[PDB]
């Protein structure tokens, strides 16, 4: 019964660390496109006026 | 010739500018989303596979 129920604990914890890294990458072109995002468009309508 | 009020290359310029904007935000929405489809309307068929 003790091996039944440790099999509800935790993943291997290969699968939970890859997750976190694809997600860390993720986040960081997120911030990334964030800012030019910001950055383009405005500016250009100040170069036409 | 020329008249007052016949600004046709400012009005073909406007056009132009008009479609590379549009351009300029689907590419970015498409690489900030991280995702090829998207929406409903880039491909008709891979929504269902």
């Amino acid at each position: 019964l003790t091996a039944a129920e440790s099999r509800i604990r935790d993943l291997d914890i290969a699968d939970e660390m890859a997750k976190f890294t694809k997600n860390q990458i993720l986040a960081q072109s997120n911030i990334s496109m964030l800012a030019q995002a910001n950055s383009l468009p405005q500016m250009a309508l100040s170069l036409l006026g | 010739a020329m008249y007052i009020n016949t600004n046709v290359p400012s009005l073909t310029a406007q056009r132009y500018l008009g479609e590379t904007n549009n351009a300029v935000s689907k590419s970015l929405e498409r690489l900030s989303s991280g995702l090829r489809i998207n929406s409903a309307s880039d491909d008709a068929s891979g929504l269902a596979i």
